[PDB]
DNA sequence: CGCGCCCAGCTCCAGCTAATAAACTAAAAAC
DNA sequence: GTTTTTAGTTTATTGGGCGCG
């Protein structure tokens, strides 16, 4: 099926409160990083269902009328509309038009809460595969007044929990800080070998609250479960991930301009005279070397090609300073065990990756990552955990796999003469390194490209007279680069460049 | 890294010319097929035998590689005389049993079953005037690049040293390169003649080549060991010419090369009718339904945005389009080499980028960056766009260490809508699947027998027994066996793979043994069995 | 540097 | 300024040549 | 079945000087 997620926000008055002025208000945070998860995954192509509900408004909008429950956008797919819809309620603007369209403030009950979520992904005629509530709020003890609302909440979300939905807490910064152990520990979907360490701390910035969203509302996707063999008798199971994986600009789809409908496409092949269709059968593969005409069976082009089974074959161990940096081919791949077909892997596994880390060393392997495939050699990279501020996992625990060159897959270098900077160059340069250091974060740059492409798509969608412009992140700060260097340039021209250049 | 006699011309794109440019090489075989070169050691292969092994190597490594280069073959001490140089009674016993032209399989088909042993002797460097003539007359029109003429003999028979002087000049006025090939390595019973023989080898070589002449005189046995692998794929990486910019006031001219990228054959299956044998026989026609067809005149662009369909025509598409100044390498800043981190690689390519070539105020400019961000154990964070085209990306460039040449060395950085953010569980962490002490050490045990390294003569430098980048695809040298195979025995089914291929994707020997004693330990301690 | 043959 | 148009070098004369990105299809695997 | 991803292709273009709006 469709994987579900309900945004539950929570529209009470600590909601539309910065606890730093400069600060957007939990509320603002929360509808931003909502529009960002739409937006994520349409620019993905993804095919699950998103929900907006709001709890705590003056106004009621559901199926059974249970009141200060406002169902916004029901469980659908994502598009122009519902999210020029949450823009509406962005920003301090924002705050006015939600507040003066459902109200604020109003009394609530949790039980009540969840029962309409709950509801809506009963109402779906497709069938789902996850069924996941996601609540946004800054408050750590709704009923703490109220007994008997506290305890129809628990047995809800027990409910809930018992019949596969979970219900995952986006807590955001409340004064004195939001605790967890008062109320909520009860509700929230815990993973039976968690125990509490893995939840993450209360949300301030967009961004942490943006990735902590993005960590839960995507399911790992394994590549291929494939066999690890030590030797032929000894064989554990694994998992390959795709940790990096390049977000293209999709593909265009055929319609009929009057009717606006895709078009299904079937490519068959024909013999010329006869117009007859060609069965794999009737066909066979050429290939002409030393003037001659060189005919195999389509099967004999498969088996030309198998050397190893499917898996990765253990040649041994390697020291990772063997492994050179610049001899990158294709982008990794990420290994983790998969008890679920060979009990025992992850004891095995765990041992492997101990003793690797420890002696900082790489099995290498022979992989073949199908069948009828000739093999590449890889080397196994012991990769530790490692968790940031926030507690999201930075770094998953595993073996990074790193792609080997074959002798073809190198390109011999061109002669240059080798000519050397003197110290008081490389100082110059040095200076100049120093001036323009900055932070390196993986997720600091947007594709230009992808960017503008969904910019021009939400115009043409909402029928806007303009596309947005994107900002491309890509492009030097130039300015501030030259005001930063000063005359760090022209010394360093001094020391290299004759004014005759 | 190449060798200095290399031009930079084979990486430059121009108009069939550098890169473009066909090298082709015009290479004569000329072999000894002598009465003596039928005569072994009960105990070796006949020099005969092994030098016909060693021309079937060469010409079968020559038919399936893309070169182009052409091959004539000349036997000389053969019981008949076909030459364009025998006249009457001169350059007797030597036959020209091939002219200049690409090799086939109908070739190496007649080297094995046409060629038979003579029970003549000829003079060799009679031979090698026969030879020099065909470079000399078919050569003519053809662009060749190199010429060269490769000798196989025992040096057993008697010859005249009277063509010395003009074989010498003709070779040095048609740049024409020589290689001799013999039953024996180059320091021993040897025949007198023999030695007679091999120090006219020598001096020939050193006059056209000098000490290195030596160099070109091989033994059958070191060219068999050579020529039994299929020629790796060799292309020359095109001249990326640029400027590495740091800001708008500081631009340094660069040129940059692949150096690593995921190499493939460019020709590949033809699907062809199993009775005509021919591909226009086959024809593709895809067709457009809602069930019900549609015509070509009635089909528009769109792009999904969700659940929403937006018709987007190609043509507002290319207006709309974001645009992007083209060859651009910029420098965005520069952060620690750790902040990087080499499982975030993206891309197809790596590039290795050195200043601008014959520009020294380049060379020193980039060699000053090279070596800061070396000592400061940091990288370049740039923006890379290969033309006006192309899609921009951002990347690392980070100093090669190496002392015959420096550079930056290029790799793309992934976008944030590339990254997948995957949860998965601390196994560090684990309760349920922590090891033992005794499953650890017999990891422990299992790692120091399975290594594939070795410290030499205490230097702290460690040798690598398994390098796995030396060797080459076993995909390309499979495919050739077996179209080779079936060229030359269409009614055999496809051949096994070849123990060579085997021996060199397979650790030491040594590794193996030493694996299987705690392999053993640990089938026994960690218990594995499907679900 | 490989030659003739060999290259 | 940026666009399309049209010769480029090598053996009279038309055909050679090949890396490279970008668009494309077929096919295996997971779900 | 379904969708998602990739392995494996095919295809168009290349460089630069000159005249145009």
């Amino acid at each position: 099926g469709r994987d579900s997620l309900i945004f539950l926000v929570d529209a009470s008055k600590a909601m539309f409160e910065s606890q730093s002025e400069d600060e957007l208000t939990p509320f603002d945070m929360s509808i931003q990083c909502i529009q960002s998860v739409y937006i994520s995954k349409i620019i993905s192509s993804d095919r699950d269902l998103l929900a907006v509900v709001f709890y705590g408004t003056e106004k009621d909008k559901n199926s059974v009328n249970f009141k200060n429950i406002y169902v916004l956008q029901e469980l659908d797919n994502p598009g122009a509309k519902r999210i020029l819809e949450l823009d509406q309620f962005k920003g301090q603007q924002g705050q006015k038009r939600f507040q003066d369209m459902m109200g604020h403030g109003s009394d609530y009950s949790l039980s009540e809460v969840l029962w309409v979520c709950a509801n809506l992904f009963s109402d779906v005629q497709f069938k789902m595969s996850h069924k996941r509530i996601m609540l946004f709020t800054n408050e750590d003890n709704p009923h703490g007044n109220d007994s008997a609302k506290a305890s129809r909440a628990r047995t809800k979300a027990g409910d809930l929990r018992d019949t596969g939905i979970f219900l995952d807490l986006m807590h955001l910064k409340k004064p004195g800080g939001f605790d967890i152990s008062l109320f909520y520990r009860d509700i929230i979907s815990i993973a039976e070998d968690e125990d509490l360490r893995v939840h993450f701390e209360e949300s301030s910035k967009l961004e942490d609250l943006l990735r902590k969203v993005r960590a839960k509302e995507t399911r790992k996707r394994a590549l291929s479960r494939l066999k690890l063999k030590l030797n032929k008798d000894i064989v554990i199971s694994v998992g390959i991930y795709n940790l990096v994986q390049k977000a293209l600009k999709p593909p265009p789809i055929k319609l009929y301009r009057e009717t606006n409908e895709p078009v299904k496409t079937k490519t068959r092949t024909f013999n010329t005279s006869t117009g007859g269709l060609l069965l794999p059968s009737d066909t066979k593969r050429s290939q002409i070397y030393g003037s001659r005409q060189i005919i195999l069976e389509k099967e004999e082009t498969e088996e030309l090609k198998r050397f190893d089974d499917p898996g990765l074959m253990l040649m041994g161990f390697k020291p990772l300073v063997l492994l050179k940096k610049h001899h990158y081919l294709r982008p990794s791949l990420f290994v983790y065990p998969e008890e679920s077909l060979v009990i025992g892997s992850s004891t095995l596994f765990s041992a492997l990756l101990i003793k690797c880390l420890e002696k900082e060393v790489a099995a290498l392997c022979r992989y073949t990552p199908r069948r009828n495939i000739p093999p590449y050699f890889v080397a196994l990279v012991p990769q530790e955990e490692e968790l940031d501020d926030q507690k999201i996992q930075v770094t998953p625990p595993g073996f990074q796999l790193v792609f080997l060159p074959f002798a073809d897959d190198k390109r011999k270098m061109p002669f240059t003469e080798k000519i050397m900077a003197t110290p008081e160059q490389v100082g110059k340069m040095k200076a100049i390194v120093e001036k323009l250091r900055f932070t390196y974060r993986s997720d600091s740059f947007e594709n230009p490209v992808l960017q503008q492409h969904f910019r021009n798509l939400e115009a043409l969608a909402l029928d806007l007279m303009e596309p947005e412009q994107a900002v491309d992140l890509t492009l030097p700060k130039v300015e501030a680069m030259n005001k930063r260097l000063g005359s760090l340039v022209d010394e360093f021209k001094e020391l290299v460049y004759p004014p005759d250049y | 890294m190449h060798h200095h006699h290399h031009h930079h011309h084979h990486h430059e794109n121009l108009y069939f010319q550098g890169v473009r440019s066909g090298n082709k090489a015009a290479v004569v075989l000329c072999m000894d097929v002598g009465f003596t070169m039928s005569n072994s050691i009960p105990g070796i292969e006949s020099p005969f035998e092994q030098a016909k092994k060693v021309i079937t190597m060469f010409v079968q490594r020559q038919v399936f590689a893309e070169n182009k280069d052409e091959i004539a073959l000349v036997l000389f001490g053969t019981d008949g005389t076909d030459n364009p140089l025998s006249g009457g009674d001169q350059y007797q016993n030597i036959t020209v049993h091939r002219h200049l032209m690409l090799p086939d399989f109908d070739l190496l088909e007649d080297i094995e079953s046409k060629i038979q042993p003579g029970s003549q002797q000829a003079d060799f460097l009679d031979a090698l005037i026969v030879s020099m003539d065909v470079i000399q007359h078919e050569t003519i029109g053809k662009k060749f690049e190199k010429r060269h003429i490769e000798i196989f003999t025992d040096l057993s028979s008697r010859f005249s040293k009277s063509q010395l002087d003009i074989i010498i000049h003709s070779l040095k006025k048609c740049d024409i390169s020589l290689q001799f090939f013999l039953p024996f390595s180059l320091g021993k019973g040897i025949t007198e003649q023999q030695k007679e023989g091999l120090e006219i080898v020598k001096m020939v070589m050193i006059s056209l080549e000098g000490e290195d002449g030596l160099d070109e005189i091989y033994s059958f046995s070191e060219s068999l060991r050579k020529l039994c692998v299929f020629k790796k794929i060799e292309r020359h990486s095109i001249h990326w010419p640029c400027r590495l910019t740091i800001g708008s006031n500081l631009s340094i001219r660069i040129a940059a090369y692949k150096s690593i990228l995921q190499e493939r054959v460019k020709k590949t299956w033809t699907v062809v009718d199993a009775k005509t044998l021919k591909k226009e026989d086959i024809q593709k026609e895809t067709v457009y339904c809602l069930e019900t067809e549609v015509l070509k005149e009635d089909i528009i662009q769109g792009f999904r945005y969700g659940s929403d369909i937006v018709p987007f025509s190609k043509v507002d598409e290319e207006q709309m389009k974001y645009k992007s100044e083209g060859k651009c390498f910029s420098v965005l800043g520069f952060c620690k080499s750790s902040q990087v981190q080499r499982r975030f690689f993206m891309g197809n390519q790596v590039l290795k980028v050195f200043a601008a070539r014959d520009d020294e105020a380049a060379a020193v400019a980039l060699s000053s960056l090279i070596h800061a961000l070396d000592d400061l154990d940091m990288v370049a964070i740039v923006r890379y766009a290969y033309d006006k085209r192309a899609n921009p990306q951002v990347g690392v460039a980070f100093p090669h260490i190496k002392h015959n040449y420096e550079c930056l060395v290029y790799v793309q950085l992934p976008f944030m809508e590339d990254l997948r953010q995957y949860m998965f569980s601390s196994l560090k962490n684990s309760k349920k699947y922590a090891p033992t002490e005794a499953q650890l050490n017999a990891v422990d045990a299992l790692i120091d027998s399975m290594s594939l390294a070795k410290k030499d003569e205490k230097t702290d430098t460690l040798e690598d027994l398994f390098p796995t980048t030396k060797i080459p695809n076993p995909r390309f040298q499979r495919l050739f066996q077996c179209l080779l195979h079936r060229a030359l025995h269409p009614r055999e089914p496809l051949p096994p793979i070849q123990q060579h291929i085997w021996n060199m994707l397979n650790p030491p020997a040594e590794v193996t043994t030493k694996s299987q004693i705690p392999l053993s330990k640990i089938k026994t301690l960690f218990p594995l069995i499907e679900a | 540097k490989p030659r003739g043959l060999f290259s």
